[PDB]
RNA sequence: AUGUGGACCCGCCCCUUGGGGUGUGUCCAAAGGGCUUUGCCCGCUUCCGGAUGGGCCCGCGUCCCAUCAGCUAGUUGGUGGGGUAAUGGCCCACCAAGGCGACGACGGGUAGCCGGUCUGAGAGGAUGGCCGGCCACAGGGGCACUGAGACACGGGCCCCACUCCUACGGGAGGCAGCAGUUAGGAAUCUUCCGCAAUGGGCGCAAGCCUGACGGAGCGACGCCGCUUGGAGGAAGAAGCCCUUCGGGGUGUAAACUCCUGAACCCGGGACGAAACCCCCGACGAGGGGACUGACGGUACCGGGGUAAUAGCGCCGGCCAACUCCGUGCCAGCAGCCGCGGUAAUACGGAGGGCGCGAGCGUUACCCGGAUUCACUGGGCGUAAAGGGCGUGUAGGCGGCCUGGGGCGUCCCAUGUGAA
């Protein structure tokens, strides 16, 4: 089988190709509680098709370059950029931690 | 901590401080003396503590304990070292092996005989 | 034998009789009649109030000492038998009484174990019929244990046999004076066994 | 708001008992009504009741002890003993079937919650099944 | 090509050999592809033979090829017996 | 040339990433050898399948430092080429401006990974040494040729560092194969025997090659088995040691009586080896025959037969085992606590005792006791530990009732979990 996974669709910013996010729950192996995890996939998308905030199958699949091991297969959920938000938001922090502040 | 805590940092392993740098952690390193010397114990002690100061193979210039009645080392014996604190002498961590190379034997000693390296004597 | 050496006094320090040297241990000679005390200059003085570690320990002195097995051999005994199912105590009482050279003894082929420990390094004795000279051999039961047939008639083993004549053999041994054979026919049941030995001690020591 | 209300009633019962309180009313939820549920067949409770104290709805839990000491402290032994959480938020806890626990070998329950429903230890582990381990009580 | 061969498995004087398929590049003790018998050439026991005709016969229909012995003692459990 | 067939362009059908058909066109084959010579054996050619081995890709797992916080320009993606057995920025040209990071990017440190090993009640911790599997490497750095396969340890080229040759121009090397030498080091083996067995290469075969391997050798380095004797033997030698001067200890220990008989001597003496091969049958199945042993005159069997090595540590408490003398805060011991300043069970010796025993001690390292990094399994008023206070970003967590989904969770079946 193939894998297949789940995802949002992040980045629209490439030609014929998404950025796709997916998390996974599982219980850590020592401490018991279930913690959420997640890796950007990117995705061979040749229609343009699929959107920002677009929740995608995604399949494996046979190379397209480095980084795109995966087309995009079907579309589950059109349109939800809380997902993108969120995520979004995630990297917006990043500015802060370095060694200043202020108003940076 | 909270388990979400215990999930963010670790635990922490620990650390064995090595107690005895005979650098290479070998058993024994085999040196030169460079002075013999005598000292003061410390604490509720007196005496007068024979001492070597050695300078190792392993590139460490350190001073060892010399065990026993009386010695024969001199500042240019070759003599090998072994690990073990001297609990009077403050920063003596290492012993000298008694019965080799330079550093002889014990002259006649009947009981604890393989440490101070002397030989069965010889009887009927 | 193994330890090679005065043995009663070892009789002495255990304090109990141990019989390891055969049939004077029975005549009014076995020091532990008439000089009970351990070996030594102190010992006839009054005795310390012992540890729990000693106790635990000459127990286990008491056992191994009664049964001529060195230490390593004994240790690796015991491990045996807890690694075994059952219970572990009395499993390994029935090990230590599977080792030919006792065997030998509780048929009555030789007044002790020690001398029962020579017969079998010696070629002596046979098992099923071929000559085994390992006293630490394990006996399992059907297997049936003879006098070597060229020695028979020694000097020795007829006077010991000729005291068997009429005497009993514990009830997991048969024996049959005639051809000078003998069984195993169980393990022995720790009822049968005598041993003046609190073998849970034992265990307890080897757990420290 | 409660954040665990599961630990919640098992608290208010541990709370109420060692005063020796005649009940003591939990807020209501199905979930916590299937443990009582539990709680009462195998008898660490007389039993329980659904209430309703001020406008919103509760379970009046009915508690046991044991018969009057002799000595000082006359007091009564508890029945429930001991209770506690296992599984809680932030660190949920989820045995299989082959490691649902054994309680005081037996003297004492594990109430687990399963997909065939609220259940026993002795419960799930003959109707084949684990799940989340809700607590303990012995 | 895959062979039919033995695989030395006892100890110090103490042979016994694994009838094995293999790559005949594997070392003669290496991960094999399948163990289909067994020898001791002592006979220290009744049973110092064993086959499995089936199988043996199988990789021989897609061409593995037994060493010397190997065949030898195919032939003697009847690997090749026809009647 | 022959075209079973196959390869390639275009088309069509079925499939559905480059899978399988089909038509036209084009392109593509071959090698001979031996005979107990017409018809067998060994080869050669194309295609289709099997088997074995491999390339490549993906999910997930894989150490320490955040006193490393930002990183990236073939970078990230596209189109089209090149290249390859084959996918791919693998490489190239052009175009778009991406990609990555607090779920730890980038940098530094350390390390071959696993089966497993050691420890642990477990969960954990520690480790990767023998053997087995994968990877990588062959003085250091590049590279391609040949080929089914290599970017090749005992193949080729170049650069660098060494050593050697040198007629001064130029050449020759590469034990991290087996042995062996030297150096470093606390420390690590024979320049042994054999192709008899198993296995590998080539050969139709006979055979050849095989420091793979099968053995032997050295070292108590580990494990295991075994011996230095057994039974009798005093109210209990002698010496040594205490002593309240009577005694007491070593001690059935010895001497000694009898008995067995490790060493050693003599004799027989292996298994591992039945195939290849030759004959019959048919070069098949099947049957018959012959050849072959490094270990080795060893293992083992039988006959003789001698009383035949005991050491090391410890005895203040923890920790089994106490007396005398010497010594005088000295000489010394010492794991920790502590001994020794003139009556020391702690030093040194003696007698005795305890523990192990061809071994016993020491050092070093690992887990353990250590719930002393606490998931199991700990804490923070005064023991070490609440941030000086807030705000509230990420994140963590979330009341009662119904329904759907079924990610977490649970269940059955099954595949895998090599040795
Ligand atoms: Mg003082
Ligand atoms: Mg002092
Ligand atoms: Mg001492
Ligand atoms: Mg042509
Ligand atoms: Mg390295
Ligand atoms: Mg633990
Ligand atoms: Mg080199
Ligand atoms: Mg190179
Ligand atoms: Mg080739
Ligand atoms: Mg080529
Ligand atoms: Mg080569
Ligand atoms: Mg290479
Ligand atoms: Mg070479
Ligand atoms: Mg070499
Ligand atoms: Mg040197
Ligand atoms: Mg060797
Ligand atoms: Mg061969
Ligand atoms: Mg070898
Ligand atoms: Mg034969
Ligand atoms: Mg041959
Ligand atoms: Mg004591
Ligand atoms: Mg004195
Ligand atoms: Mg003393
Ligand atoms: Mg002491
Ligand atoms: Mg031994
Ligand atoms: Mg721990
Ligand atoms: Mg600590
Ligand atoms: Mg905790
Ligand atoms: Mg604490
Ligand atoms: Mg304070
Ligand atoms: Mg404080
Ligand atoms: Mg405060
Ligand atoms: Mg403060
Ligand atoms: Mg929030
Ligand atoms: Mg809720
Ligand atoms: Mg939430
Ligand atoms: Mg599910
Ligand atoms: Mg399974
Ligand atoms: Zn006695």
């Amino acid at each position: 089988p193939k894998k297949v996974l789940t995802g949002v669709v992040v980045s629209d910013k490439m030609q014929k190709t998404v950025t796709v996010l997916v998390e996974r729950q599982f219980p850590h192996p020592l401490y018991g509680k279930v913690i959420k995890r997640s890796k950007k996939y990117l995705a061979h998308d040749p229609e343009e098709k699929y959107k920002l905030g677009d929740v995608v199958e995604i399949i494996e699949s046979r190379p397209i370059s480095k980084r795109k091991r995966f087309r995009v297969l079907r579309l589950v959920e059109s349109g939800r950029m809380d997902l993108v938000e969120k995520y979004l938001i995630r990297r917006q922090n990043y500015e802060s931690l370095s060694k200043r502040g202020g108003k940076a | 901590p909270t388990i979400n805590q215990l999930v963010r940092k670790g635990r922490e392993k620990v650390r064995k401080k090595s107690k005895v740098p005979a650098l290479k952690g070998a058993p024994f390193r085999r040196g030169v003396c460079t002075v013999v010397r005598t000292v003061t114990p410390k604490k509720p002690n007196s005496a007068l503590r024979k001492v070597a100061k050695v300078r190792l193979t392993s590139g460490y210039e350190v001073t060892a304990y010399i065990p026993g009645e009386g010695h024969n080392l001199q500042e240019h014996s070759v003599v090998l070292i072994r690990g073990g604190r001297v609990k009077d002498l403050p920063g003596v961590r290492y012993h000298i092996v008694r019965g080799v190379y330079d550093a002889a034997g014990v002259k006649d000693r009947k009981k604890s005989r393989s440490k101070y390296g002397t030989k069965k004597p010889k009887e009927a | 034998g193994r330890y090679i050496g005065p043995v009663c006094r070892l009789c002495r320090r255990e304090g109990v009789k141990l019989y390891l040297k055969g049939e004077r241990c029975y005549s009014p000679k076995c020091a532990m009649e008439r000089r009970p005390y351990p070996p030594g200059q102190h010992g006839q003085k009054r005795a310390r109030r012992p540890s729990d570690y000693a106790v635990r320990l000459r127990e286990k002195q008491k056992l191994r000492r009664i049964y001529g097995i060195s230490e390593r051999q004994f240790r690796n005994l015991f491990e045996e038998a807890s690694k075994k199912k059952g219970v572990t105590g009395s499993v390994f009482l029935g090990l230590l009484e599977s080792r030919l050279d006792n065997v030998v003894y509780r048929l009555g082929f030789a007044v002790s174990r020690r001398q029962a420990r020579q017969l079998v390094r010696h070629g002596h004795i046979t098992v099923n019929g071929r000559r085994v000279d390992l006293p630490s051999y394990r006996v399992r039961p059907g297997d049936e244990i003879a006098v070597a047939e060229k020695s028979r008639n020694l000097e020795l083993i007829r006077q010991n046999l000729e005291a068997m004549k009429g005497r009993k053999v514990g009830p997991w041994l048969s024996l049959d004076v005639e051809g000078m054979k003998g069984k195993f026919l169980r393990l022995p049941d720790r009822e049968d066994l005598a041993l003046p030995v609190n073998e849970q001690l034992v265990i307890e020591f080897y757990s420290r | 708001m409660l954040t665990d209300p599961i630990a919640d009633m098992l608290t208010r019962i541990r709370n109420a008992t060692r005063v020796y309180k005649e009940s003591t009313d939990v807020p209501a939820s199905r979930f916590k009504e299937e443990i009582l549920r539990i709680l009462a067949r195998e008898g660490f409770i007389k039993g329980y009741e659904r209430v309703d104290v001020d406008g919103k709805p509760y379970l009046r839990v009915y508690l046991k002890y044991g018969p009057r000491r002799q000595g000082p402290d006359p007091r009564p032994e508890q029945v429930i003993h001991h209770i506690r959480r296992i599984s809680k938020p932030g660190r949920r806890v989820y045995v299989g079937v082959k490691e649902i626990p054994r309680v005081r070998r037996g003297l004492g329950i594990a109430i687990l919650s399963t997909s065939k429903g609220v259940l026993t230890d002795r419960e799930a582990r003959k109707l084949g099944v684990g799940g989340e381990l809700i607590c303990e009580v012995w | 090509m895959v062979k039919i061969r033995l695989a030395r498995f006892g100890s110090k004087h103490n042979p016994h050999y694994r009838i094995v398929v293999t790559d005949a590049r594997r070392k003669r003790d290496g991960k094999y592809i399948e163990k289909i018998g067994y020898y001791d050439p002592r006979k220290t026991t009744p049973d110092w033979l064993k086959v499995d005709v089936e199988r043996a016969r199988y990789w021989l229909s897609v061409g593995a090829q037994p060493t010397d012995t190997a065949r030898r003692l195919l032939r003697q459990a009847g690997v090749f017996r026809q009647e």
